[PDB]
Protein backbone atom coordinates (compact mmCIF):
# COMPACT_ATOMS: atom_id res chain seq x y z
CA UNK A 1 0.00 0.00 0.00
CA UNK A 2 3.04 2.25 0.36
CA UNK A 3 4.66 4.12 -2.51
CA UNK A 4 8.24 3.02 -3.17
CA UNK A 5 10.86 5.33 -1.68
CA UNK A 6 14.07 6.32 -3.52
CA UNK A 7 16.64 3.52 -3.59
CA UNK A 8 19.29 5.69 -1.94
CA UNK A 9 17.51 5.30 1.40
CA UNK A 10 17.56 1.52 1.22
CA UNK A 11 21.23 0.89 0.40
CA UNK B 1 -6.48 7.65 15.58
CA UNK B 2 -10.17 6.93 16.19
CA UNK B 3 -12.76 9.73 15.84
CA UNK B 4 -10.13 12.36 15.00
CA UNK B 5 -9.74 14.54 11.92
CA UNK B 6 -7.28 15.27 9.11
CA UNK B 7 -4.26 17.26 10.29
CA UNK B 8 -3.64 20.68 8.76
CA UNK B 9 -0.46 21.10 6.71
CA UNK B 10 2.45 21.73 9.08
CA UNK B 11 0.22 21.28 12.14
CA UNK B 12 2.58 18.77 13.74
CA UNK B 13 6.01 19.31 12.19
CA UNK B 14 7.65 17.19 14.89
CA UNK B 15 5.66 14.12 13.85
CA UNK B 16 7.85 11.24 12.74
CA UNK B 17 6.95 7.99 11.01
CA UNK B 18 8.88 4.88 11.97
CA UNK B 19 9.00 2.87 8.77
CA UNK B 20 9.93 -0.79 8.34
CA UNK B 21 12.23 -1.40 5.37
CA UNK B 22 11.07 -4.93 4.59
CA UNK B 23 8.21 -5.40 4.30
CA UNK B 24 7.60 -1.69 3.67
CA UNK B 25 5.04 -0.70 6.30
CA UNK B 26 4.16 1.71 9.10
CA UNK B 27 5.73 0.57 12.36
CA UNK B 28 4.98 3.41 14.75
CA UNK B 29 4.85 7.12 15.31
CA UNK B 30 7.65 9.09 16.96
CA UNK B 31 8.66 12.71 17.47
CA UNK B 32 11.52 15.02 16.54
CA UNK B 33 13.16 16.63 19.58
CA UNK B 34 16.35 17.98 17.98
CA UNK B 35 18.06 17.78 14.59
CA UNK B 36 19.65 14.43 15.56
CA UNK B 37 17.26 12.86 18.10
CA UNK B 38 13.88 11.16 17.78
CA UNK B 39 11.64 10.05 20.66
CA UNK B 40 9.34 7.01 20.57
CA UNK B 41 7.80 4.20 22.65
CA UNK B 42 10.12 1.33 23.62
CA UNK B 43 7.48 -1.22 22.65
CA UNK B 44 7.72 0.03 19.03
CA UNK B 45 11.25 -1.39 19.01
CA UNK B 46 11.21 -4.13 21.61
CA UNK B 47 8.29 -6.31 22.60
CA UNK B 48 9.15 -10.01 23.04
CA UNK B 49 5.53 -11.23 23.48
CA UNK B 50 5.00 -10.32 19.81
CA UNK B 51 8.48 -11.40 18.70
CA UNK B 52 9.39 -7.77 18.09
CA UNK B 53 13.04 -6.76 18.41
CA UNK B 54 14.16 -4.32 15.77
CA UNK B 55 17.75 -3.30 15.20
CA UNK B 56 18.90 -0.01 13.64
CA UNK B 57 19.21 -1.28 10.06
CA UNK B 58 15.65 -2.64 10.08
CA UNK B 59 14.15 0.83 10.18
CA UNK B 60 13.89 4.25 8.61
CA UNK B 61 12.66 7.51 10.04
CA UNK B 62 10.41 9.64 7.83
CA UNK B 63 10.02 13.27 8.85
CA UNK B 64 7.82 16.06 7.52
CA UNK B 65 5.07 13.73 6.33
CA UNK B 66 1.36 14.31 5.85
CA UNK B 67 0.20 11.54 3.51
CA UNK B 68 0.44 8.09 5.13
CA UNK B 69 1.44 6.10 2.04
CA UNK B 70 2.78 8.60 -0.52
CA UNK B 71 6.44 9.40 -1.02
CA UNK B 72 6.17 13.14 -0.43
CA UNK B 73 8.90 14.30 -2.77
CA UNK B 74 10.58 17.62 -1.82
CA UNK B 75 8.74 17.65 1.52
CA UNK B 76 9.51 14.64 3.63
CA UNK B 77 13.03 13.69 4.61
CA UNK B 78 14.15 10.13 5.26
CA UNK B 79 16.83 9.41 7.86
CA UNK B 80 18.81 6.33 8.82
CA UNK B 81 19.31 5.29 12.44
CA UNK B 82 22.72 5.45 14.06
CA UNK B 83 21.65 3.99 17.41
CA UNK B 84 18.60 2.93 19.40
CA UNK B 85 18.47 3.55 23.16
CA UNK B 86 15.76 1.81 25.15
CA UNK B 87 15.06 2.72 28.79
CA UNK B 88 17.02 0.24 30.94
CA UNK B 89 13.99 -0.32 33.19
CA UNK B 90 11.40 -0.54 30.42
CA UNK B 91 8.93 -3.17 31.64
CA UNK B 92 7.81 -5.18 28.63
CA UNK B 93 6.99 -8.19 30.79
CA UNK B 94 4.09 -6.66 32.68
CA UNK B 95 2.58 -3.22 32.02
CA UNK B 96 4.85 -1.24 29.68
CA UNK B 97 6.21 0.80 32.59
CA UNK B 98 8.75 3.36 31.25
CA UNK B 99 7.67 2.84 27.64
CA UNK B 100 10.28 5.14 26.09
CA UNK B 101 13.18 4.95 23.65
CA UNK B 102 15.49 7.35 21.85
CA UNK B 103 16.87 7.04 18.33
CA UNK B 104 19.90 8.99 17.17
CA UNK B 105 19.98 9.81 13.45
CA UNK B 106 23.08 9.20 11.33
CA UNK B 107 22.91 12.76 9.98
CA UNK B 108 21.11 15.90 11.17
CA UNK B 109 17.78 16.59 9.49
CA UNK B 110 17.21 19.98 7.86
CA UNK B 111 14.39 21.96 9.46
CA UNK B 112 11.72 23.35 7.13
CA UNK B 113 8.08 24.50 7.13
CA UNK B 114 7.16 20.82 7.64
CA UNK B 115 9.99 19.74 9.92
CA UNK B 116 10.61 21.26 13.37
CA UNK B 117 11.30 19.93 16.85
CA UNK B 118 8.85 19.86 19.76
CA UNK B 119 9.86 21.02 23.27
CA UNK B 120 10.31 18.68 26.19
CA UNK B 121 8.69 19.90 29.42
CA UNK B 122 10.47 21.29 32.44
CA UNK B 123 9.14 20.49 35.93
CA UNK B 124 7.11 23.71 36.09
CA UNK B 125 5.42 23.30 32.73
CA UNK B 126 4.64 19.68 33.64
CA UNK B 127 3.19 20.67 37.01
CA UNK B 128 1.12 23.45 35.45
CA UNK B 129 -0.36 21.53 32.54
CA UNK B 130 -0.60 17.87 33.57
CA UNK B 131 -3.93 18.30 35.26
CA UNK B 132 -7.21 16.44 34.97
CA UNK B 133 -9.44 18.11 32.40
CA UNK B 134 -6.58 19.85 30.60
CA UNK B 135 -6.50 18.78 26.96
CA UNK B 136 -3.57 17.59 24.91
CA UNK B 137 -3.31 16.59 21.27
CA UNK B 138 -2.44 13.18 19.80
CA UNK B 139 -1.43 12.65 16.18
CA UNK B 140 -0.74 9.59 14.06
CA UNK B 141 -1.27 7.39 11.01
CA UNK B 142 -2.65 4.45 12.97
CA UNK B 143 -6.00 2.69 12.62
CA UNK B 144 -9.22 4.69 12.33
CA UNK B 145 -11.11 1.92 14.15
CA UNK B 146 -10.27 -0.83 16.64
CA UNK B 147 -11.40 -3.44 14.13
CA UNK B 148 -9.44 1.19 8.09
CA UNK B 149 -6.29 3.26 7.58
CA UNK B 150 -6.16 7.05 6.99
CA UNK B 151 -5.01 8.81 3.82
CA UNK B 152 -3.27 11.53 5.86
CA UNK B 153 -2.05 12.30 9.37
CA UNK B 154 -4.89 12.27 11.92
CA UNK B 155 -5.32 14.51 14.96
CA UNK B 156 -7.51 14.43 18.08
CA UNK B 157 -7.65 16.58 21.22
CA UNK B 158 -8.28 14.63 24.47
CA UNK B 159 -8.59 15.61 28.14
CA UNK B 160 -6.22 14.25 30.80
CA UNK B 161 -8.16 12.03 33.22
CA UNK B 162 -8.07 11.86 37.05
CA UNK B 163 -5.64 9.14 38.17
CA UNK B 164 -8.24 7.21 40.22
CA UNK B 165 -10.50 7.07 37.15
CA UNK B 166 -7.59 5.80 35.07
CA UNK B 167 -6.86 3.17 37.72
CA UNK B 168 -10.50 2.09 38.00
CA UNK B 169 -10.86 1.64 34.23
CA UNK B 170 -8.42 -1.26 33.96
CA UNK B 171 -6.99 -4.31 35.71
CA UNK B 172 -3.49 -3.43 34.48
CA UNK B 173 -1.18 -1.93 37.11
CA UNK B 174 -0.74 1.81 36.47
CA UNK B 175 2.43 3.63 37.55
CA UNK B 176 3.55 7.22 38.06
CA UNK B 177 5.34 6.93 34.70
CA UNK B 178 1.96 6.82 32.94
CA UNK B 179 -1.08 9.03 32.62
CA UNK B 180 -4.35 8.47 30.82
CA UNK B 181 -6.54 10.63 28.60
CA UNK B 182 -9.85 10.51 26.82
CA UNK B 183 -13.50 11.36 27.28
CA UNK B 184 -15.78 9.66 29.78
CA UNK B 185 -18.95 7.91 28.55
CA UNK B 186 -21.09 10.72 29.99
CA UNK B 187 -19.09 13.43 28.20
CA UNK B 188 -20.48 12.59 24.76
CA UNK B 189 -17.34 13.37 22.75
CA UNK B 190 -15.02 10.57 21.66
CA UNK B 191 -11.54 9.84 20.41
CA UNK B 192 -8.47 7.74 21.10
CA UNK B 193 -5.14 6.65 19.74
CA UNK B 194 -5.05 3.14 18.30
CA UNK B 195 -2.55 0.59 17.00
CA UNK B 196 -0.11 2.26 14.60
CA UNK B 197 -0.21 5.48 16.67
CA UNK B 198 2.18 4.00 19.24
CA UNK B 199 5.25 6.09 19.93
CA UNK B 200 3.64 9.28 18.63
CA UNK B 201 3.36 12.44 20.74
CA UNK B 202 0.75 13.73 23.17
CA UNK B 203 1.38 17.49 23.06
CA UNK B 204 0.10 20.57 24.88
CA UNK B 205 0.48 24.22 23.97
CA UNK B 206 1.71 26.18 26.95
CA UNK B 207 -0.49 29.23 27.56
CA UNK B 208 2.49 30.88 29.29
CA UNK B 209 4.93 30.97 26.38
CA UNK B 210 2.81 29.65 23.48
CA UNK B 211 5.19 26.77 22.74
CA UNK B 212 4.22 23.15 22.13
CA UNK B 213 5.47 20.63 24.67
CA UNK B 214 5.45 16.87 24.40
CA UNK B 215 3.93 15.59 27.63
CA UNK B 216 3.22 12.02 26.62
CA UNK B 217 4.01 9.15 24.28
CA UNK B 218 1.26 6.90 22.90
CA UNK B 219 1.81 3.68 24.86
CA UNK B 220 -1.17 1.39 25.43
CA UNK B 221 -4.90 0.91 25.69
CA UNK B 222 -7.52 -1.81 25.84
CA UNK B 223 -9.00 -1.76 22.36
CA UNK B 224 -9.50 1.70 20.87
CA UNK B 225 -12.11 4.33 21.76
CA UNK B 226 -14.07 1.93 23.95
CA UNK B 227 -16.60 3.45 26.34
CA UNK B 228 -15.10 3.48 29.82
CA UNK B 229 -11.55 2.83 28.61
CA UNK B 230 -8.78 5.41 28.28
CA UNK B 231 -5.58 5.76 26.29
CA UNK B 232 -2.39 5.49 28.32
CA UNK B 233 0.65 7.61 27.70
CA UNK B 234 4.26 7.54 28.81
CA UNK B 235 4.88 10.42 31.23
CA UNK B 236 7.70 12.22 29.43
CA UNK B 237 8.67 14.59 32.22
CA UNK B 238 9.01 11.72 34.74
CA UNK B 239 11.60 10.10 32.47
CA UNK B 240 13.34 13.29 31.32
CA UNK B 241 16.39 12.66 33.53
CA UNK B 242 17.04 9.49 31.51
CA UNK B 243 16.47 11.36 28.25
CA UNK B 244 18.97 14.03 29.23
CA UNK B 245 21.46 11.39 30.40
CA UNK B 246 21.41 9.59 27.04
CA UNK B 247 21.71 12.80 25.01
CA UNK B 248 24.48 14.16 27.26
CA UNK B 249 26.50 10.95 26.98
CA UNK B 250 25.94 10.01 23.34
CA UNK B 251 24.99 13.26 21.60
CA UNK C 1 16.51 23.93 20.99
CA UNK C 2 15.77 27.59 21.68
CA UNK C 3 13.23 27.55 18.86
CA UNK C 4 11.47 24.31 19.86
CA UNK C 5 7.68 24.03 19.82
CA UNK C 6 7.14 26.99 17.49
CA UNK C 7 5.65 25.90 14.16
CA UNK C 8 6.80 27.64 10.97
CA UNK C 9 3.30 27.64 9.47
CA UNK C 10 1.49 28.69 12.65
CA UNK C 11 3.23 30.32 15.65
CA UNK C 12 6.05 31.71 13.51
CA UNK C 13 3.58 33.62 11.36
CA UNK C 14 0.99 34.23 14.13
CA UNK C 15 -1.62 31.92 12.57
CA UNK C 16 -3.66 29.55 14.71
CA UNK C 17 -4.72 26.07 13.72
CA UNK C 18 -8.39 25.12 13.75
CA UNK C 19 -8.58 23.48 17.19
CA UNK C 20 -5.78 24.80 19.39
CA UNK C 21 -8.29 27.14 21.04
CA UNK C 22 -10.01 23.98 22.38
CA UNK C 23 -6.78 23.24 24.25
CA UNK C 24 -6.44 26.79 25.58
CA UNK C 25 -10.02 26.81 26.85
CA UNK C 26 -9.28 23.67 28.92
CA UNK C 27 -6.34 25.31 30.68
CA UNK C 28 -7.72 26.90 33.84
C1 LIG D 1 1.61 -3.72 23.73
C2 LIG D 1 0.39 -2.75 23.94
N1 LIG D 1 -0.61 -3.64 24.51
C3 LIG D 1 -1.80 -3.18 24.88
O1 LIG D 1 -2.09 -1.98 24.76
C4 LIG D 1 -2.81 -4.11 25.43
C5 LIG D 1 -2.79 -3.96 27.01
C6 LIG D 1 -1.45 -4.12 27.62
C7 LIG D 1 -0.80 -3.04 28.27
C8 LIG D 1 0.46 -3.21 28.82
C9 LIG D 1 1.13 -4.46 28.75
C10 LIG D 1 0.50 -5.51 28.13
C11 LIG D 1 -0.78 -5.37 27.55
N2 LIG D 1 -4.16 -3.81 25.10
S1 LIG D 1 -4.71 -4.41 23.67
O2 LIG D 1 -4.32 -5.85 23.72
O3 LIG D 1 -6.17 -4.11 23.63
C12 LIG D 1 -3.86 -3.48 22.31
C13 LIG D 1 -4.62 -3.52 21.10
C14 LIG D 1 -5.56 -2.51 20.79
C15 LIG D 1 -6.31 -2.54 19.60
C16 LIG D 1 -6.14 -3.59 18.71
C17 LIG D 1 -5.21 -4.60 19.02
C18 LIG D 1 -4.44 -4.58 20.21
C19 LIG D 1 -0.15 -2.10 22.65
O4 LIG D 1 -0.78 -2.76 21.80
N3 LIG D 1 0.11 -0.73 22.56
C20 LIG D 1 -0.41 0.01 21.32
C21 LIG D 1 -1.59 0.82 21.67
C22 LIG D 1 -1.49 2.22 21.88
C23 LIG D 1 -2.62 2.91 22.21
C24 LIG D 1 -3.89 2.39 22.35
C25 LIG D 1 -5.03 3.20 22.71
N4 LIG D 1 -6.28 2.69 22.63
N5 LIG D 1 -4.90 4.44 23.12
C26 LIG D 1 -3.98 0.99 22.15
C27 LIG D 1 -2.86 0.27 21.82
C1 LIG E 1 16.96 -8.21 21.23
O1 LIG E 1 17.92 -8.31 20.21
C2 LIG E 1 19.31 -8.10 20.70
C3 LIG E 1 20.21 -8.28 19.58
O2 LIG E 1 20.10 -7.39 18.51
C4 LIG E 1 19.61 -9.07 21.79
O3 LIG E 1 20.96 -8.91 22.24
C5 LIG E 1 18.68 -8.94 22.88
O4 LIG E 1 18.98 -9.93 23.87
C6 LIG E 1 17.27 -9.07 22.46
N1 LIG E 1 16.45 -8.66 23.59
C7 LIG E 1 15.31 -9.48 24.05
C8 LIG E 1 14.98 -10.74 23.35
O5 LIG E 1 14.64 -9.12 25.00
NA1 LIG F 1 -8.13 -1.13 38.49
NA1 LIG G 1 -12.90 5.62 25.86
Amino acid sequence: DFEEIPEEYLQ
Amino acid sequence: IVEGSDAEIGMSPWQVMLFRKSPQELLCGASLISDRWVLTAAHCLLYPPWDKNFTENDLLVRIGKHSRTRYERNIEKISMLEKIYIHPRYNWRENLDRDIALMKLKKPVAFSDYIHPVCLPDRETAASLLQAGYKGRVTGWGNLKETGQPSVLQVVNLPIVERPVCKDSTRIRITDNMFCAGYKPDEGKRGDACEGDSGGPFVMKSPFNNRWYQMGIVSWGEGCDRDGKYGFYTHVFRLKKWIQKVIDQFG
Amino acid sequence: EADCGLRPLFEKKSLEDKTERELLESYI
